[PDB]
């Protein structure tokens, strides 16, 4: 079934806690909740579209022509291209929309997740529907983790953390403990 | 009616009302000199009209209101003005303020009062302006002029006049005795208010811990119909206007709105007695009733004190300090202030003169918040005091305003039920003061 | 400087709260220690003393006053970790768990009231992950003064050092036995007919953790805590109701595959987690709807990982996940103000 | 003055 | 030109000061040898890319500045992969995906877009070398602090991964040690990185106070 | 203008593609050799050099059975005569399926068993690996004639094979895989037994 | 070869798309 696959991608095989993908924007934007939500939505959309386009390019162009070793290049180029479009078309066609999605789009252009997930898909030989579901699951896991780490970091911003640990170090320790807490879902799906 | 209770919070502190509400209301010998601050109300400060050395009688209009929202100041006793200058104020800071000093001649001769005729004959506006020229300031703590409240109430439609007889503060029993001994006067004042504001009935409410007051009120007001006596529960934040309105009517006062919206007006029993006196006899507000209690007082009692009487004379009247008073509060322990000295006068809003010893004052050792959520379960307004304190301590007053710093009434239920002893009310007062300072600066900028 | 009011208090304190929690835990801890004997006592003493010493060192380093040691915030964590451990466990297991909790989980974040995760459960999870062999060796009940339990120095050699216990003094519990026998192509009825008795499992006559074994003394302590108004009934009621409802539905659907109800309640650290551990004030919601959501989620996760998961019990994992989820619940389910609707705009009348 | 007097933040 | 080399090591670190390139820092760190190999591969690709971009600096239309540069980066990555899959296959199997995940390395692209476009070839090359040495130092410190806690041994299977010539780095610490399993696992990476960041803060403050 | 925006991107893609092709033509050759050598190294750990003469990964069979399905029997013929057969077995363990390799001789004696892929909890059931314990080396002289169908179980179920301290499911899976492989060899004669 | 032409085609398509998007919007 697809529901089990989506839940396993979100919880059992989280792209951040056990994948180590897209950690720089996750640790740089999660200080505030609203930018975290905006980037989460934007990266979910971008990763879904990138996975779909990468699968289409791999199974319609790269494989029939016999060239596979260019795959990384092709992927990133396409994704980069697409992201740029998804950015600029949002600027003035819906100016109000360029306050929750467009502002954070520059970041996800190079994220290591929009590149990681499609290559992992390639390894498993998924079809178009499976590739799209994998991308959306990875995205909804990146979101589900950012919109949960932001709350903890905001709770800690008002805390009494020692001067030698306030800021990034306490964030890394909290992320480690959150991964140790997510470890319980291993093997469920 | 048929009180909904609810309240959604509240605490049950030790009443300690049994050691003072036994003796009748005492009397004070005339002290030599009185200090009358020119700002005993809210809003603008009255301007003096007499000069140094002038001879005044009991009831003369020493100061007059400069604007609509103010109240005049009347001479408590006949004498001679000796100073129009700086006098100590009943404030925790201890700073001085503009005020007059009156030397008591001792004759105590009344001025020619302008008595009325048939008070149930005139239009509401005449009675309202008569109350305005009486010095009524609403002796319930808010020290807000009663004339402005009545004039605003006449504009709308009032369906109920609620007399706030539920004295809830610990150690305070002034309302209890003033209702035991002046039941006819308070009923007549309620009737006069009901005539001023075109209303339906009065719902006078007392707490269940005052059986004598309830019996006296029911005995006094049973022949006139719409007058009602109600028994509210024994809860600390029960005397508040919003909580009492919710308990009696069942509605809620909208945020950023006044009590007239739900068609209910709230008046303290002392305020209604003063209004009755002013309307029936023309006597201005010169004296009130205060409660002296505490473990360091030889004889706790209730005293009818003239405005401006020094605190030291009040303490000397009730025997004296039988020990060392660790704290000298002016009002209830949950809202009182530390008196800088015993020479501070008694403003119209002064309610008590508590002398708390060591065994009555709890020890406090501050500790980090454990997020036990006991604050939320005790706040009458249903706020989150822990978040407000966290944002106030970080100087993020804007964040605290979102969590309920605007609607806070500083009732003190926060710090009463805090395991890790934290001065939450102190944080809220500091944050509100900072907001007021910023507002004042930005307003002056314009 | 001037002093601000109010000048009244209810004589409450954190010390009283923690001491009352320890007093509530005492009747189950005594039953656990007596049933397993000297090694359990040694492990409990070592864990508590290590917790206090490490808390003292951390307070000295960070500069906080030493009075913070006397509020019981560290003794309670040590007590909970000790009663959450296997009975005949080596001392270094308890010392490492105490160091990992008091330390990273609590003091590295500032102290009491600042940590976002449960310290005791964090230490339990870390111990289970790091040392799976020492945390999955359950000793059979060997009561004190029974002529079969080891003496006072043989038990010292059991707890300190590494002397192998025996051949025949270690057995399997209920949840793990059920899962193993299910993997042994046996139906879920034959396993419970000849391998589980509800009456003995409720009293506490089965192998398990130090304090988890008894599900009746823990219930009495939790009821007393609720009547003392120290904890809120919402979390325990929600957890127990969710687990029981899910278990009963699973049993009704497929009786030969799922076991539910009494078996689920009287097995594992469900009661202890629901009453004493999931009700941590620092890492629980402050509202009523928030507490109900916390309890329902805890129960659902516990049952899900118990049934279809790879662990025989996931109370610690569920508690940690809900502690992570707590801030969103706190910021999205705040109580209604006075004179305002749920959305927060002023009422109209 | 009195009108400019304000509370001090708790320690 | 040597000043940039001496400054990019500690004052401006790729993963300790700029908070960049965390994925390879946290994922391939279970062994010190893996950290050293990753660090050297990243240094090689950084140097090559920076040199090429600096040489081709006078163009790269700003409106399309990103993908073009990405293209170049991608090439130097892909070739790199196809090199170490053919002559260091034993090291390539361990690193796996993260040798390919250097195109999206935030430090590489940031340094490319922030230095290469306004500086000559030699300063560019030296800057890249300094960044890569900083990265390597971080990936060796964290690698060692994790390996020691996990198994006790310092650099291990160097003769197989990095060649027999590097046998001399095989040194064992705490003999007869079963090791803590948590250090190897993902939870052991974030905690170690946070502790290293706090230690860096403390030592920087000590130096500033001594100043 | 549009000139640069497309010209430079196309030129970058074309030049980089050409360089990548020049690298591929050189590296594609040597990568297949490295992977084949890795396969031979993995295979050799269970199959001694002296037994086999031809290349085992050149005459791979594909046999359908009734239970395992499709197999990958690799023969080891010395001089036109089968001496050993190497295949793989899968069985559900605790953390997931376990893939192991068997190298059973032409007479039914096990020449060595190695576990290829497993996802068991480390420190509790990691002893199946030959680099941590010698338990996996137990199956070195056993066959289907000196061990009846009563000792091919862990000691918990009444057999002769030791079980890990605190872990029995993984040894059960490994022993079941070994027994199923031996029975599969026994069923399919001549082409697997000789 | 048949591959480089496809790579150049996709590159020029992306370039023309980005240029037209920048011009129109
Ligand atoms: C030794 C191996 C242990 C293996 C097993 C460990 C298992 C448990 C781990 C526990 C680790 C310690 C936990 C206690 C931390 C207490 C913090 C107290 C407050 C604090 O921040 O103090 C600062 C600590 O120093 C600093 O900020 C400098 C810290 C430098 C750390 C360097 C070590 C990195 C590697 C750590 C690996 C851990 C792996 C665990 C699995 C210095 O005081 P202050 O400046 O705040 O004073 C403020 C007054 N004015
Ligand atoms: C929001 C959380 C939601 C949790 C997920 C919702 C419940 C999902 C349950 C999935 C159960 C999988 O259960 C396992 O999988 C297979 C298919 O994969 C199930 O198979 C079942 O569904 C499939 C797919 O529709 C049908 O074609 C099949 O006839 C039916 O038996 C089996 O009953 C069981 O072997
Ligand atoms: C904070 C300080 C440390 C507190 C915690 C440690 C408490 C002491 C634990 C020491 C453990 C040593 O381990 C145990 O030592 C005891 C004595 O102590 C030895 O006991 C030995 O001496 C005792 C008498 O002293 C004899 O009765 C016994 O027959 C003999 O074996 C055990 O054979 C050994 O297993
Ligand atoms: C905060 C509380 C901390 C509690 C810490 C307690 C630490 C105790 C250390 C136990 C030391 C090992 O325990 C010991 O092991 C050795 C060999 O291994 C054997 O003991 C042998 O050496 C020990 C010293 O190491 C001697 O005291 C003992 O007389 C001798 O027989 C026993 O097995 C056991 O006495
Ligand atoms: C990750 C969360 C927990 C943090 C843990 C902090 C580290 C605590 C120590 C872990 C050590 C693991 O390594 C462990 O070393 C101890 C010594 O202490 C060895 O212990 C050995 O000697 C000691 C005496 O000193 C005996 O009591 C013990 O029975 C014996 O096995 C263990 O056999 C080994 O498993
Ligand atoms: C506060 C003062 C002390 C209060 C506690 C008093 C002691 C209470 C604990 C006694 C527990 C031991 O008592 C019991 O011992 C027996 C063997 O003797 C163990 O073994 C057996 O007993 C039970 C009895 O129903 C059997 O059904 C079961 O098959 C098995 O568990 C039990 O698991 C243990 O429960
Ligand atoms: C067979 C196994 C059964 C397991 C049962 C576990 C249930 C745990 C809780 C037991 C019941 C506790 O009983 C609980 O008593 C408290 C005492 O204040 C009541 O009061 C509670 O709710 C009221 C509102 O309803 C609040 O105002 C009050 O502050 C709160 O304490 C609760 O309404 C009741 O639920
Ligand atoms: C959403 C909140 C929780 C709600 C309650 C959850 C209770 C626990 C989950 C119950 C899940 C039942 O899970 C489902 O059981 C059915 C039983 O019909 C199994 O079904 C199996 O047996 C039935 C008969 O019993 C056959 O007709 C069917 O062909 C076969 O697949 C499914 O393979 C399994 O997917
Ligand atoms: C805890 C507070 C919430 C309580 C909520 C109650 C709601 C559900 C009420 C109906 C429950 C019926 O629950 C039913 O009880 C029976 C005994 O009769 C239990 O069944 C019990 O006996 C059977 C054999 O007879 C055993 O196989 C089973 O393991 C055991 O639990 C099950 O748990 C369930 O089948
Ligand atoms: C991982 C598992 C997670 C489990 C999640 C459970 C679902 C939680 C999300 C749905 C919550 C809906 O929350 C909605 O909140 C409002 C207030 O806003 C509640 O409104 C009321 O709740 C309770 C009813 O018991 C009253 O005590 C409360 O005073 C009142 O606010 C609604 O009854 C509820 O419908
Ligand atoms: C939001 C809360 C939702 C609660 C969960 C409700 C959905 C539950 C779906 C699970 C239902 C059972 O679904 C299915 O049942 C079968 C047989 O019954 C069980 O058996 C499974 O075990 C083996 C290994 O152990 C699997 O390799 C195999 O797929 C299946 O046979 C599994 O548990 C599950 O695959
Ligand atoms: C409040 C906490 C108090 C902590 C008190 C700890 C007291 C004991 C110190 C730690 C144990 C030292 O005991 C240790 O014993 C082992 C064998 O058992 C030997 O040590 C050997 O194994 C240990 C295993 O971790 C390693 O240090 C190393 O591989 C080797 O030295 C030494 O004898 C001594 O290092
Ligand atoms: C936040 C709420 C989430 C609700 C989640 C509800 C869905 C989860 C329960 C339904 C899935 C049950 O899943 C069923 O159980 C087993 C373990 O028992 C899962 O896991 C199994 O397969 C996987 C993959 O090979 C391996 O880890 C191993 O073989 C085994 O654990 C299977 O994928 C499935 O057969
Ligand atoms: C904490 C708190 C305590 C109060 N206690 C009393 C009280 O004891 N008696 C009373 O009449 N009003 C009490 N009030 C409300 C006002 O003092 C008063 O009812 C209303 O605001 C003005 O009434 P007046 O015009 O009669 O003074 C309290 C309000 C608060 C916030
Ligand atoms: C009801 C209650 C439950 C508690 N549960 C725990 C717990 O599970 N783990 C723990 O370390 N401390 C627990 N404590 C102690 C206290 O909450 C602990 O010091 C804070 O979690 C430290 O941040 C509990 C305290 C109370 C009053
Ligand atoms: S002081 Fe303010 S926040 Fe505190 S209980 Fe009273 S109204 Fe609520
Ligand atoms: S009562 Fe005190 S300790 Fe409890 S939540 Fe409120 S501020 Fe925190
Ligand atoms: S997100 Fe920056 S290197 Fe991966």
């Amino acid at each position: 079934e697809y529901v089990l696959f989506l839940l396993g991608t979100v919880l059992v095989h989280n792209v951040v806690l056990v994948g180590f993908l897209g950690l720089c924007p996750f640790m740089g934007v999660s200080s505030k909740l609203d930018p975290s939500i905006g980037l989460a939505v934007a990266t979910t959309l971008v990763m879904g579209l990138g996975g779909a386009s990468s699968w289409l390019l791999e199974h319609y162009v790269l494989l029939p022509l016999g060239i596979g070793f260019i795959r990384i290049l092709a992927y990133i180029v396409v994704i980069a291209g697409m992201v740029q479009l998804i950015e600029m078309i949002i600027r003035k066609a819906s100016p109000s929309l360029y306050r929750s999605l467009g502002i954070y789009l520059p970041l996800i252009t190079t994220n290591c997740a929009v590149l990681g997930v499609p290559l992992l898909s390639v390894r498993e030989g998924h079809d178009l529907t499976m590739a799209v579901l994998f991308g959306l699951g990875s995205g909804l896991g990146f979101s589900l983790i950012m919109i949960i780490f932001a709350g903890l970091r905001e709770r800690l911003a008002l805390a009494n953390v020692p001067a030698a640990f306030s800021g990034p170090p306490i964030a890394f320790v909290t992320a480690g403990l959150l991964a140790l807490a997510f470890m319980g879902f291993g093997g469920l799906i | 009616y048929f009180n909904l209770s609810s309240i959604r919070g509240g605490v049950h502190p030790a009443a300690h009302k049994d050691l003072s509400a036994a003796l009748p209301i005492g009397s004070l010998p005339l002290p030599p000199r009185l200090y009358l601050p020119l700002r005993q109300h809210a809003g603008a400060e009255a301007l003096p009209m007499v000069a140094v050395g002038d001879k005044v009688l009991k009831g003369q209009l020493l100061a007059f209101p400069p604007t609509e929202v103010s109240a005049p100041v009347h001479a408590p006793t006949s004498g001679r003005i000796v100073a129009i200058g700086p006098v100590p104020a009943p404030h925790p800071s201890g700073l001085t303020t503009t005020g007059i000093v009156l030397e008591s001649d001792g004759e105590d001769r009344w001025i020619d009062l302008d008595v009325s005729t048939d008070p149930f004959a005139e239009d509401p506006l005449v009675l309202a302006d008569r109350v305005a020229k009486a010095g009524i300031v609403g002796l319930g703590g808010a020290i807000f002029p009663a004339a402005v409240k009545l004039k605003q109430g006449t504009r709308h439609e009032i369906k109920t006049v609620l007399v706030n007889g539920s004295e809830c503060e610990p150690y305070l029993t002034c309302d209890d005795r003033i209702m035991r001994e002046r039941a006819e006067a308070i009923v007549d004042g309620a009737r006069l208010i009901q005539h001023i504001l075109r209303a339906y009935s009065v719902v006078i409410a007392i707490e269940d811990n005052k059986p004598e007051a309830l019996a006296a009120m029911r005995a006094a007001a049973e022949h006139f119909g719409a007058i009602e006596v109600m028994a509210v529960p024994a809860l600390y934040p029960m005397g508040s206007a919003k909580q009492l309105i919710q308990a009696v009517t069942g509605r809620e006062v909208p945020a950023g709105g006044r009590s007239t919206d739900v068609g209910v007006l709230v008046h303290n029993a002392g305020t209604v007695y003063a209004i009755q006196q002013a309307l029936r006899f023309g006597r201005p507000l010169i004296s009130r009733v205060v409660t002296v209690s505490g473990a360091c007082v030889k004889t706790p009692q209730n005293l009818d004190v003239l405005i401006g009487t020094p605190v030291q004379a009040l303490i000397d009247a009730c025997g004296g300090l039988s020990g060392d008073p660790q704290q000298l509060l002016l009002g209830g322990p949950m809202m009182g202030a530390v008196l800088p000295s015993t020479e501070v006068p008694v403003i119209k809003g002064a309610t008590g003169l508590l002398a708390l010893a060591r065994h009555e004052l709890p020890n406090k050792d501050p500790a980090p918040c454990i997020r036990c959520a006991s604050c939320v379960d005790a706040c009458p307004m249903g706020l989150t005091p822990l978040d407000m304190a966290l944002y106030a301590r970080a100087d993020d007053y804007d964040g605290a305003s979102e969590y309920g710093l605007r609607d806070c009434i500083l009732c003190g239920c926060c710090s009463y039920v805090c395991p890790s002893h934290i001065p939450l009310v102190h944080y809220f007062q500091y944050a509100k003061g900072q907001q007021d300072e910023r507002r004042s600066a930005a307003r002056k900028s314009d | 400087s001037v002093a601000a009011g109010p000048f009244a208090h209810d004589r409450s304190s954190v010390n009283r709260i923690m001491l009352d929690v320890c007093l509530a835990l005492t009747p189950a801890t005594l039953f656990g220690l007596v049933m397993f004997g000297w090694p359990a006592i040694n492990l409990w003493l070592v864990t508590c003393v290590s917790a206090l010493a490490i808390e003292a060192a951390c307070l000295r380093l960070l500069g906080q006053p030493m009075r913070r040691l006397l509020d019981g915030s560290a003794l309670l964590t040590g007590w909970l970790l000790a009663i959450s451990l296997p009975p005949w466990a080596p001392w270094w297991i308890g010392v490492g768990g105490s160091l990992f909790a008091i330390g990273i989980g609590k003091q590295l974040y500032g102290g009491i009231g600042q940590n976002p995760f449960n310290p005791a459960m964090l230490a339990r999870v870390a111990l289970l992950i790091a040392f799976p062999l020492q945390m999955t060796t359950w000793a059979l009940p060997h009561p004190l003064f029974s002529s079969s339990a080891p003496g006072f120095f043989d038990s010292l050699a059991i707890t300190f050092a590494g002397a192998p216990l025996a051949d025949g003094m270690t057995g399997a519990t209920a949840l793990g036995n059920l899962k193993t026998e299910l993997t042994l192509n046996r139906t879920a009825q034959e396993i419970l007919e000849g391998g589980f008795s509800t009456i003995s499992a409720l009293f506490g006559s089965t192998p398990g953790s130090l304090g988890e074994t008894s599900e009746l003394l823990l219930l009495v302590g939790g009821v007393w805590l609720v009547l003392r108004r120290i904890i809120h009934w919402e979390i325990p009621v929600a957890i127990l109701a969710s687990v029981f409802v899910m278990a009963t539905l699973a049993y009704l659907i497929n009786p030969e595959r799922y076991a539910g109800g009494l078996y689920q309640l009287t097995s594992g650290g469900l009661i202890l987690c629901a009453f004493f551990i999931a009700t941590d004030p620092v890492t629980s919601p402050i509202s009523r709807v928030g507490r109900l959501i916390f309890g329902v989620g805890c129960g659902v996760l516990i049952y899900v990982i118990r049934t279809w998961g790879s662990f025989p019990e996931a109370a610690a994992f569920a508690v940690l996940f809900m502690n992570a989820l707590t801030p969103l619940i706190d910021r999205y389910w705040r109580p209604r103000a006075y004179g305002r609707n749920v959305r927060g705009k002023p009422l109209v009348a | 003055t009195l009108d400019t007097w304000r509370w001090d933040k708790p320690a | 030109p040597w000043q940039y080399f001496t400054s990019a090591l500690w004052q401006y670190n790729v993963a300790l000061v700029q908070m960049l390139a965390l994925c390879p820092t946290l994922a391939v760190t279970t062994t010190a040898t893996n950290g050293l190999g990753m660090g050297l591969a990243t240094t090689l690709v950084l140097v090559m890319t920076n040199a090429l971009i600096s040489s081709m600096r006078h163009t790269i239309s700003p409106e399309v500045r990103n993908p073009v540069m990405i293209g170049v980066i991608a090439g130097v990555v892909t070739l790199t992969d196809m090199a170490m899959n053919a002559w260091m296959h034993e090291l390539y199997k361990v690193l796996g995906l993260f040798i390919a995940l250097i195109v999206t390395n935030c430090a590489v692209l940031g340094r490319a877009e922030s230095f290469c476009l306004r500086n000559p070839v030699i300063p560019s090359i030296l800057d890249g070398a300094g960044m890569g040495a900083g990265f390597t130092a971080v990936l060796v410190v964290i690698g060692g602090i994790r390996e020691i806690l996990g198994s006790g041994t310092l650099f291990s299977q160097a003769s197989s991964l990095l060649g027999s010539h590097f046998k001399w780095m095989e040194i064992t610490v705490i003999p007869d040690f079963q090791g803590i399993l948590l250090a190897i696992l993902p939870p052991g990476a974030f905690i170690v990185l946070g502790f290293l960041l706090a230690a860096k803060r403390v030592i920087d403050r000590k130096r500033a106070e001594r100043r | 203008m549009v000139a640069y925006q497309g010209l430079s991107l196309g030129l970058v893609c074309a030049v980089v593609a050409l360089l990548l092709l020049t690298g591929n033509i050189m590296t594609h050759g040597t990568i297949a050799e490295q992977q084949m050598q890795d396969r031979l190294a993995t295979l050799r750990e269970v199959l001694p050099q002296s037994l086999y003469d031809n290349n085992p990964l050149a005459d791979s069979f594909k046999v359908q059975d009734a239970e395992l399905g499709e197999v990958e029997v690799l023969p080891a013929r010395l001089q036109g005569k089968l001496t050993a057969v190497v295949f793989q077995g899968r069985n559900i363990g605790y953390g997931g399926p376990i893939e192991q390799m068997m190298s059973v001789d032409a007479q039914g004696k096990i020449l060595g068993v190695r576990v290829l892929t497993h996802k068991e909890t480390p420190g509790l059931a990691d002893k199946i690996e030959a680099s941590r314990s010698d338990w996996i080396k137990v199956f070195d002289g056993l066959s289907l004639e000196n061990t009846a169908l009563d000792k091919w179980k862990v000691k918990k179920d009444g057999g002769q094979f030791d079980q890990f301290a605190g872990a029995t499911i993984t040894p059960r899976a490994v022993v079941k895989t070994v027994l199923q492989g031996l029975q599969f060899q026994a069923r399919h004669a001549e082409q697997l037994k000789a």
